[PDB]
């Protein structure tokens, strides 16, 4: 659901 | 619009199945010159609500809204570009906007608040570029996922491919005709397609610039707008  | 370049120059690389000759010379194929300027460092897939906040390189926030408006966050943190659906621009600040924008730009505020406290960035380990900082900046045309990557089209017609899994990521330039990998060890290099034809490169690199082919196909079956 989101980035690193 | 410039998806279509994109194809040709995957096609062509792609074609010449550049994993499968005698000697791969991929470092002869990197080009310094052909670097992006922008890139996605960070990103928030909150659409199950309202929509896909991103963050790019220069520190500058972006909403894509499940309604299909965009608000662009320059990296001087108040002057503030809204596009509406069919494209239009204007141009406002979080401290002046129409109160018809309330809303969206809480939105922006809460993703901004949290791409800036959380998550790493993207290409950190590359030079912060001395520009023009209000020069226009692009925006998120569209975006989808896949079960393997999250696929981001630029408006400046760069596309992202952001690996789920191993974490390996593609900035493909139809105007550079480049494309540079992020690896496993977020080592970052820029490579000149045509000279990928010419010398080659690894089958991990080869097998990510067909799958990257295979996206831009999606893109230009879907491509839609009115």
């Amino acid at each position: 659901l989101h980035s690193t | 619009c410039h998806l279509s370049d994109m194809l040709q120059q995957l096609h062509s690389v792609n074609a010449s199945k550049p994993s499968e000759r005698g000697l791969v010379r991929q470092e002869e194929a990197e080009d310094p010159a052909c670097i992006p300027i922008f890139w996605v460092s960070k990103w928030v897939d909150y659409s199950d609500k309202y929509g896909l906040g991103y963050q790019l390189c220069d520190n500058s926030v972006g909403v894509l809204f499940n309604d299909s408006t965009r608000l662009i966050l320059y990296n001087d943190g108040d002057s503030l570009q809204y596009i509406e659906r069919d494209g239009t621009e204007s141009y406002l600040t979080v401290s002046s906007h129409p109160n018809s924008l309330m809303k969206k730009i809480t939105l922006l505020k809460y993703f901004r608040n949290y791409m800036s406290e959380h998550l790493l960035k993207a290409g950190a380990n590359i030079t912060p570029r001395e520009g023009d900082e209000l020069a226009r900046l692009p925006y998120l045309r569209t975006w989808f996922r896949t079960r393997s990557a999250i696929i981001l089209h630029l408006s400046n017609g760069s596309v992202q491919i952001n690996f789920f899994q191993d974490h390996t990521k593609l900035i493909l330039c139809p105007l550079m005709a480049a494309v540079t990998y992020i690896d496993e060890k977020r080592d970052f290099r820029t490579y000149r397609l045509s000279l990928l034809e010419e010398y080659g490169c690894c089958k991990e690199l080869a097998s990510r610039l067909r799958y990257a082919r295979t996206m831009v196909d999606k893109l230009l079956s879907s491509r839609s707008a009115s």
